[PDB]
């Protein structure tokens, strides 16, 4: 692949599926949703140099939990590039047609995701919540 | 002084980063 | 591999020959000096470059000479 | 003056100096006993100090705001002492060297072994020669208006290039 | 084409317009030239000492800098004016 | 070629790692290269032009944008006499919390204070806010973009220009000297007027109103009538607030002289005048050499017909035209020689007459700016004289300059060499000599005793040009002589102010310190030349290896034979000039820094009593001026100097390990290493894994050229480490 | 913005030279090219 | 690297006078545990600070050792 | 032999050995005195005894106390 190949758009529209349902699962979550101390940072003296924006600024527990609950699903992933199956879908090298039409349209969402925040100076769960 | 200033400036530098590695490919 | 030339002012006294660590240069027919010899680099692949033969040479100046060249595994010098 | 100096016996920092230099060894020298040889040693040495003050102010030497001497070598003649009179005396000695240190190759170069009398100086002839530069001036004018100083460009061996 | 041996250059050095010239022509030029560049210059040096002409650069006028531009004209000229005696011009 | 190195097929079937070392450091010898010819080369170098244009404005665009981003410009602005003014922000995990208090003191965090001087320069040119700095590297990045599409549009093969396009001497110095020097220069006089003088004067002239408002009152009415005196009447007043209209004047184009009385640099409207004559005289001189319309100069026919007829300069100029346009080392080796004369003499007028608002204030910037241009200028003048030698090697044609200028340096090459070592010993005996004898006899308790020779000369230049503290009245210095006559109205009562005035640099009060260290200049500038210039002319042949040319600009050696010949190539002479280079700039950069430390400091006697031995300079300047740097970090604590002080460590490490390249050669090397190829192949579990390249010692050249790099970024990093924080760590 | 540091030095000092030095490796020690 | 540890070290931790109620004072007052740890404690507190004996010595009977230092730095 | 017997010499004739024995505390040792001719007198120190030279730094005067020494004659 490696490129406008048939694979890359098989990839990157599973990618774009499986990330409307992250965004949307917050959306949810942020907006009104069981998150604990959600805007408050973490402790310099627990972390370190690494938690801080600038100075001794820390990230809030909201990033946070959202950037390491992308690492749950990010490592999982990355265990099946070097470590495939001997069934699975290789990498580098209801059943169709379907991930092919549905995972343009979620890539073609995206896009318009980001065109209606730098528009309108609003965040992207906002566009979801007008979306529903 | 403002963040969509800063968007707009690496957007313009991302396409002179395809342009320079198109030249490059080039001088090969 | 080195390039080794030989030049006319060659009075053929065998002694780049007898230096030569590496069996490049030997000793031909000539009919252009007293000793009708001249010398000649048949075999410059094992040509290692140390140069022994024109600390060897008496002309002046040399009628042998050593000229860097692309290096292989057998000059370079490598026992592995 | 020249640079906005003035002379050595009107400088106010000159005399400074020759004061406290005195004043450092009269400190040192009341830790002696007056006969004993550190205490003479040192009488001399402020005489000596002393004597290199007074030769200073006298001399006609140009002082700065430092209250040290400053040597002029513009050409003036004023300050000769300081540059033209000991240069010329430089010139004489060391073009007195080299005119008769060359008579010595030259010499001994027509022979069996030149080499072996660099090594071991023939001193009878040598001894002659190293007086002989004493009207060197004239001797290698003689030699220039001649063709015996320098060789013609075909007895010069040159690199490959030019 | 242009290198030359000899005592003197080729009438060719001087150029299409100089070359044609005969050396006496020449010689009055420079002369000519030589007295307008310092007369501009004496002049303005009067300027500049004058009172009330001299204000915000007022000395300086365009004829006088033109005869200043002329000095190494009149160089040239003489120049000339040899190269053309010695082609018998 | 089908391994790495695609140029050289002799490179790419080497099985040892030497393969790797060496198409990386001859990627750029395109002449070199496997099946090159001169067309082909010629638009390659065309298009490695674009892309090298295009870093240098991508780097300015990165300058302006994080001072726009992080800087605090505004702040500056405001208040540019106690505000220091910032490069950019830091963000290092690598940070105690100590760390991030020391380096945000005075801000709100992390924080690099700049040392570029790129605030007063952008002050005085007319910025004001941070939305004009971000709007200028918007700008140098699109430029950037166009620069790098056109070196791709000129390799098309319908774009690719003819060999005869790029030997077109008569047209490219015409566009260049009229064009890209003078229109520039006309430019760059209208933005002086319209934006930086109105800015100067409280007046804001931005992109949108520079069209409705006229930068003086007259409005173009005085230039086509020929009243150009209207521009020069009504300047800045004496007491004129910088910055504001209080004590405003009117007039553009100047001719005051000396400095403005509240940033102490050149006046605007003297700078907007200067570049405008420059301009015209740019454009006219672009109008020398024929170009398809006739009139103009032929060069070749100017070059072959200057011999003079005396006959001492032998066949004269013919052949010349030739060989500079059939080589592009000898236009290479002229190009370095004039930039490199023209960054040293930046580095000498900046430090003089300060152009910039507010410049020699910031003292540590001046200090890294002087220092900066000058070791630049030595790198582009030992590259001038490589370059020289290179043009012989491969270049030079014998039968082409037969009794040419060019050829008859040859003939005399043993003339030359042998009196620039005559120099060099002479000035060597007697400099050294005269330290030496200054430093025992104030060992010994008589400073009476020293040897102090009065500059007189350039005491006599500076009276000349008006000092008035020598005492000489030579020239502008006295009343009644023409020069100064004629210099009173213009220009002199503006340049008499500021040449006499103390707190200044222009023409600095010179001491016999002043002249030793001049004589130890001139001495590291004869021997530098002397290994330059005996590599260009032996570069050839020389009695000891007669056919050198043969083996081309650099090689080992010949062997051990007829002697014995390390470092024989004229590749070598360059290796070995740059020690002297690194020595004679460094003896100029001690010298400047300690001139001012102690000016400064407001007690300019210690460097001109302590300046006459060499202990004064060990003592009084380096041990002295050392405390700061090396109290960084400490038992105790660390500051916001830590990282300098850490810098200055690690300049000592890299010089050092540049001495290991440099003292020890290769077969110690290599048979280390084929004991450890033997190690490796066995021992059990290591032997599954192996080596595609044979592992070999570096060769003879290579190790010259990485012990030399290793004993330059070493010196250059330890000497910047210390320049910079000994002046912001005292402050004068 | 103020939260990008924290984003593009790992990327730029961690990230960008591991493939850097990573695809010059590759390029150095293939064969035919 | 041997001498500029046994010259340090003694002057650090052995050598000095003493006063009533046996109170050392060291002749560089103890600074060994915590300054030989980094390259910059030795050339700050080693180098640095001794040299002032060496640098200093001119105009006096130890001068000698000033003119020999700055010869064998040439 | 000649090195060995040239410094008993020095110490018999250029030292203040017998200062030094009588108040080894106070007096600092020297066997060596320079002449004055360039005005590098300056050298002779004020070490003590009535006596002006070198500071020695070899341990003549140690090892010579150690043997019993007690007088230049010896
Ligand atoms: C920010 C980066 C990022 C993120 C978020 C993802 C996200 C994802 N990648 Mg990935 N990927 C990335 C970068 C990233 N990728 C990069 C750079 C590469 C290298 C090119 C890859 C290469 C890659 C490959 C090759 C694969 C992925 C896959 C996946 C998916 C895994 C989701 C999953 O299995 O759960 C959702 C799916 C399920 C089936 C859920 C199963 C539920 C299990 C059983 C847990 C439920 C238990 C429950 C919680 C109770 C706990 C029980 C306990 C108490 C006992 C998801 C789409 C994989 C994929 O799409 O297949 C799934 C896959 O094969 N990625
Ligand atoms: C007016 C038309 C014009 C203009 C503006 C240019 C402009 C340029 N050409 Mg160009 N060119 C032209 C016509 C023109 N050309 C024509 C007609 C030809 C064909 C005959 C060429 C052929 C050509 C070639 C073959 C090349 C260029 C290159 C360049 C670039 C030079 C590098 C640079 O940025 O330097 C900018 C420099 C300055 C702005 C000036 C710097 C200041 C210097 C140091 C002057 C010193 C000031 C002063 C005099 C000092 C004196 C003081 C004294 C006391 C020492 C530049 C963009 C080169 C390039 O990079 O290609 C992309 C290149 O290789 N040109
Ligand atoms: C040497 C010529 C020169 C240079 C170097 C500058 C440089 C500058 N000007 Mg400027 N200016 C000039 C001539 C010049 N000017 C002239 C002749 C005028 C008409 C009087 C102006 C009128 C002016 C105004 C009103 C302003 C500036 C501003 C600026 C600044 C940023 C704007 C900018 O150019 O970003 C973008 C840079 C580019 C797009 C690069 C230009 C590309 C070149 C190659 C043009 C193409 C060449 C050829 C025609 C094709 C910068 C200091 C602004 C400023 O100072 O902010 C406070 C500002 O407001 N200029
Ligand atoms: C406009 C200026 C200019 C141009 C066009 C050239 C162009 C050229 N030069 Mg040249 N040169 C220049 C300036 C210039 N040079 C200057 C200023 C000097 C003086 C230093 C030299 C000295 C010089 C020599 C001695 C030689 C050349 C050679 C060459 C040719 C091949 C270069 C090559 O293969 O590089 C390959 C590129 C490299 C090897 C990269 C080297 C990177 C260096 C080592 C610095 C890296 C260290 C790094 C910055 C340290 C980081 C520190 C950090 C840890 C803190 C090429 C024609 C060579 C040749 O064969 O000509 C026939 C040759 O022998 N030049
Ligand atoms: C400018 C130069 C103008 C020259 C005109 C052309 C000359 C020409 O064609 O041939 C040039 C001729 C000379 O002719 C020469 O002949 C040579 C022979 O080999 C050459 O071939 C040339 O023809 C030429 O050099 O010039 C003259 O003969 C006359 C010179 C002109 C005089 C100008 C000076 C005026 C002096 C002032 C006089 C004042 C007197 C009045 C006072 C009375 C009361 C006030
Ligand atoms: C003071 C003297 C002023 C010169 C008077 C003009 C002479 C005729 C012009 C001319 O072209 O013929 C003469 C030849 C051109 O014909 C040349 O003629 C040559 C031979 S011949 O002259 O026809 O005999 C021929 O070789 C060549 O191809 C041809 O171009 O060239 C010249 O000698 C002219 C000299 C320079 C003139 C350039 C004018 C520049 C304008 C200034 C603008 C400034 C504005 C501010
Ligand atoms: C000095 C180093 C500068 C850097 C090197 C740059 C090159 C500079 C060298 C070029 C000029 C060479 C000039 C000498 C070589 C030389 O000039 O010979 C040649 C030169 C002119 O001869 P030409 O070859 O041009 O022949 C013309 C004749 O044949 C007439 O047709 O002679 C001159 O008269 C020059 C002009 C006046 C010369 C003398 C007058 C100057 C007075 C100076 C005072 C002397 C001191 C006296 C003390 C008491
Ligand atoms: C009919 C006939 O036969 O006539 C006869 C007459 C006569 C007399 C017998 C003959 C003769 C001999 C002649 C004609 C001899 C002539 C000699 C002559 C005319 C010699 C000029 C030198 C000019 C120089 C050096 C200019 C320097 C100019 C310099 C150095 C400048 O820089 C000028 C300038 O710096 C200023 C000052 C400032 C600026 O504003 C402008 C610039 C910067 C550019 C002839 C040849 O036989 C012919
Ligand atoms: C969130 C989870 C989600 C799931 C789980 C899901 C599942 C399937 N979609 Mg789908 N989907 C959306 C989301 C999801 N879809 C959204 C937001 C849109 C509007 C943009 C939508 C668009 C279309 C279109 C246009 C088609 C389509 C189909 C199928 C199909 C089985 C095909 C088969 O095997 O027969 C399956 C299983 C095709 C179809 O029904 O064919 C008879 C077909 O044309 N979808
Ligand atoms: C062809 C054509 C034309 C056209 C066209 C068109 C329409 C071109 C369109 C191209 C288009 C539409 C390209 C989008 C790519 C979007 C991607 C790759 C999304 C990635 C998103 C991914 C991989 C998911 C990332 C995340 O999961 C992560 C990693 C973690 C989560 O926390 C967050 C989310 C879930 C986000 C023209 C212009 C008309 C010309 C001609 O006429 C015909
Ligand atoms: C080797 C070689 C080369 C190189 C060379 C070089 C590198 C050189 C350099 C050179 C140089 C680097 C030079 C410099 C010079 C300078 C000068 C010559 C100056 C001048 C000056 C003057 C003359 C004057 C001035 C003045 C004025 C103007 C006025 C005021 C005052 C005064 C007087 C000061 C080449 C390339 C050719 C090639 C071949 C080989
Ligand atoms: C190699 C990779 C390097 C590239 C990294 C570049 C990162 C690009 C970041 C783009 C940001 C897109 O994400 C979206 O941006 C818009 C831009 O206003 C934000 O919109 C923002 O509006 C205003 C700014 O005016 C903020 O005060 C507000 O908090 C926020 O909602 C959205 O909250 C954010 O979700
Ligand atoms: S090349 Fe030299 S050594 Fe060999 S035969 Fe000729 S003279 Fe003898």
């Amino acid at each position: 692949g490696w490129g406008p190949s048939v694979h890359a758009e098989k990839w990157n529209g599973r990618h774009a599926m499986f990330g409307w349902f992250f965004i949307c699962c917050t959306a949810y979550a942020k907006g009104h949703g069981l998150i604990p101390d959600m805007d408050v940072p973490l402790n310099l003296k627990e972390w370190g140099t690494l938690a801080t924006i600038t100075g001794k600024g820390t990230i809030t527990n909201g990033r946070a939990v959202i950037l390491l609950a992308n690492a749950h699903f990010f490592a999982i992933s990355l265990m099946a590039t070097i470590c495939p199956l001997p069934f699975g879908d290789s990498l580098l090298l209801l059943t169709e047609e379907a991930e092919m039409i549905n995972g343009r349209l979620a890539m073609l969402g995206l896009i318009s995701l980001i065109f209606a925040t730098a528009i309108e100076q609003k965040p992207m769960l906002d566009i979801v919540n007008e979306w529903t | 002084i403002t963040d969509n200033q800063v968007f707009v400036a690496l957007i313009m530098a991302l396409v002179c980063g395809y342009l320079a590695v198109k030249l490059a490919k080039q001088l090969a | 591999s080195h390039s080794v030339k030989i030049y006319d002012t060659c009075i053929g006294c065998t002694q780049c020959v007898r230096a030569c660590p590496t069996d490049v240069l030997e000793m031909i027919p000539w009919g252009g000096c007293k000793a009708k010899q001249i010398a000649s680099a048949p075999r410059t692949e094992d040509c290692v470059g140390c140069k022994r033969c024109e600390s060897a040479c008496p002309t002046d100046f040399l009628s042998v000479r050593v000229y860097l060249w692309h290096e292989t595994t057998r000059s370079m010098g490598l026992a592995y | 003056d020249i640079s906005g100096l003035t002379p050595c016996k009107e400088s106010k920092q000159f005399a400074k100096r020759e004061k406290q230099a005195l004043k450092k060894l009269q400190a040192s020298l009341k830790l002696y006993a007056d006969d004993s040889a550190p205490a003479l040693a040192i009488k001399a040495t402020m005489e000596k100090t002393k004597k290199r003050f007074d030769n200073y102010g006298k001399y006609g030497l140009l002082c700065g705001s430092d209250g040290l001497p400053h040597l002029i070598v513009s050409g003036d003649q004023r300050h000769w002492g300081e540059f033209i009179t000991p240069g010329i005396l430089f010139l004489y000695i060391a073009g007195w060297i080299g005119w008769v240190g060359r008579s010595y190759l030259i010499a001994i170069r027509d022979e069996k072994k030149p080499t072996q009398k660099e090594i071991i100086i023939d001193v009878p002839l040598a001894s002659r020669l190293l007086f002989r530069g004493f009207s060197w001036p004239v001797a290698a004018y003689r030699e220039l208006l001649n063709g015996e100083l320098v060789d013609a460009a075909a007895a010069a061996a040159a690199a490959a290039a030019a | 084409d242009m290198t030359w041996e000899g005592e003197y250059p080729p009438s060719k050095v001087l150029g299409p317009i100089m070359s044609k010239m005969p050396s006496g022509l020449l010689g009055l030029i420079s002369i000519a030239c030589a007295a307008v560049c310092v007369y501009s210059i004496a002049q303005s040096g009067v300027l500049q000492q004058q009172p009330g002409a001299y204000e915000n650069g007022s000395w300086v006028k365009w004829y006088y800098v033109l005869g200043s531009f002329g000095g190494p004209l009149a160089w040239g000229t003489h120049v000339a004016s040899w190269i053309q005696r010695k082609n018998g011009m | 070629a089908t391994k790495f190195p695609k140029f050289s097929q002799a490179l790419a079937q080497d099985p040892a790692t030497r393969r790797i070392w060496y198409g990386i450091a001859t990627a750029h010898d395109l002449e070199a290269h496997d099946g090159m010819t001169e067309e082909n080369l010629y638009q390659k170098i065309f298009a490695s032009h674009f892309g090298h244009l295009a870093i240098i404005f991508l780097w300015t665009a990165g300058n302006l944008f994080h001072v726009a981003w992080q800087g605090n410009f505004e702040q500056w602005v405001a208040k540019p006499l106690k505000t220091k003014p910032i490069a950019h922000s830091i963000w290092d995990p690598h940070f105690g919390e100590s760390a991030l208090k020391a380096f945000s003191k005075g801000n709100t965090y992390p924080v690099n204070i700049a040392f570029s001087g790129v605030y007063q320069w952008w002050y005085t040119i007319g910025f004001r806010t941070n939305q004009e700095l971000y709007a200028g590297s918007i700008g140098l990045l699109i430029l950037s973009c166009v620069l790098l599409f056109a070196g791709w549009l000129h390799l098309q093969p319908k774009f690719r220009p003819s060999l005869s396009w790029f030997k077109n001497n008569e047209s490219r110095l015409n566009h260049h000297l009229s064009g890209l020097l003078g229109v520039s220069s006309l430019a760059w006089t209208g933005h002086l007027v319209h934006v930086a003088l109105p800015a100067s004067r409280g007046v804001h002239i931005g992109w949108d109103n520079f069209l409705t408002t006229p930068p003086h009152p007259a409005g173009l009415k005085p230039f086509f009538t020929g009243n150009w005196t209207v521009y020069a009447e009504n300047p800045d007043s004496a007491t004129h607030v910088y910055g504001t209209s209080e004590g405003a004047g009117t007039a553009i184009l100047t001719f005051l002289g000396g400095f403005h009385p509240q940033t102490q640099s050149l006046w605007l409207s003297d700078i907007a005048h200067h570049q405008l004559a420059i301009a015209v005289i740019f454009i006219v001189a672009g109008h020398m050499y024929r170009t398809n319309f006739g009139i103009g100069h032929n060069m070749k026919e100017i070059l072959d017909a200057h011999r003079p007829p005396g006959g001492r300069l032998g066949a004269g100029h013919v052949g010349l035209f030739e060989t500079i346009t059939n080589s592009l080392h000898m236009q290479l080796g002229l190009a370095l020689a004039a930039l490199g004369v023209a960054t040293s003499l930046t580095a000498q007028h900046m430090y003089a007459l300060t152009p910039y608002a507010y410049l020699s204030k910031d003292f540590t910037t001046e200090a890294a700016l002087y220092t900066h241009h000058q070791y630049i200028a030595g790198f582009l003048m030992v590259g001038a004289f490589a370059h020289g030698a290179i043009f012989f090697v491969r270049d030079y044609d014998p039968e082409l300059n037969k009794n040419n200028v060019l050829a008859r340096m040859l003939e005399h090459k043993e003339a030359i060499i042998s009196h620039l070592s005559w120099a060099s010993l002479f000035l060597g005996f007697h400099t050294l000599g005269l330290y030496i004898h200054n430093d025992t006899v104030v060992a010994f308790g008589q400073p009476e005793k020293q040897i102090l020779f009065e500059p007189i000369f350039a005491e006599y230049i500076q009276a000349a040009s008006g000092k008035a503290v020598y005492e000489f009245n030579v020239l502008l210095s006295s009343s009644s002589s023409p020069a100064t006559v004629a210099g009173n109205q213009v220009w002199l009562p503006g340049w008499l102010e500021a040449i006499n005035n103390n707190k200044n640099d222009l023409f600095l009060k010179i001491g016999p310190g002043d002249f030793l260290v001049h004589h130890a200049i001139a001495l590291g500038l004869h021997v530098t030349a002397l290994i330059l210039v005996k590599g260009a002319l032996d570069a050839r042949g020389s009695k000891l290896m007669p056919d050198k040319k043969d083996f081309g600009y650099s090689f080992p050696c010949d062997g051990p034979g007829r002697g014995g010949t390390c470092d024989i190539s004229a590749w070598d002479a360059f290796y070995l000039a740059m020690f002297w280079m690194l020595n004679t700039i460094g003896w100029v950069t001690f010298y400047w820094h300690w001139k001012h430390m102690t000016i400064w400091g407001g007690n300019p006697g210690q460097f001109d009593e302590s300046s006459n031995y060499i202990m004064g300079w060990l003592r009084d300047y380096l041990w002295l001026n050392s405390s700061p740097l090396i109290n960084g970090y400490n038992p105790f604590g660390m500051n916001n100097l830590s990282v300098w002080a850490w810098m200055f460590l690690f300049g000592h490490l890299i010089w050092a390990t540049g001495f290991m390249f440099l003292i020890s050669w290769r077969g110690y090397w290599q048979e280390l290493i084929e004991t450890l190829v033997w190690a490796h192949e066995r021992t059990p579990l290591a032997n599954l894994i192996r080596w595609r390249d044979k592992p070999v010692a570096l060769s003879i050249v290579q190790a010259r050229l990485v012990g030399l790099v290793h004993f330059s970024v070493g010196y250059i990093l330890t000497y910047a480490a210390f320049l910079i924080a000994s002046t912001s760590g005292k402050f004068g | 913005m103020i939260n990008l540091p924290s984003l593009f030095v790992p990327l730029v000092g961690l990230l960008f030279p591991a493939v850097a030095m990573a695809s010059l490796f590759l390029h150095v020690e293939k064969r035919l090219l | 690297v041997v001498i500029f540890h046994f010259s340090w070290k003694m002057q650090s931790d052995v050598w000095g006078t003493v006063t009533a109620d046996g109170s050392i004072s060291h002749i560089t007052g103890g600074n060994f545990a915590q300054s030989s740890i980094t390259i910059n404690g030795w050339l700050r507190d080693f180098l640095w600070s001794q040299a002032s004996q060496v640098i200093q010595s001119y105009g006096s009977a130890s001068s000698a050792y000033g003119l020999i230092f700055l010869g064998a730095h040439f | 032999f000649l090195w060995i017997s040239g410094m008993h010499f020095h110490g018999a004739y250029f030292s203040n050995y017998s200062a030094w024995l009588s108040d080894p505390i106070k007096i600092k040792q020297s066997s060596q005195v320079v002449w004055p001719i360039v005005g590098q007198e300056i050298l002779n120190a004020d070490v003590g005894g009535n006596f002006q030279g070198v500071q020695t730094t070899s341990g003549w005067f140690q090892m010579w106390r150690a043997e019993g020494i007690t007088s230049e004659v010896e």
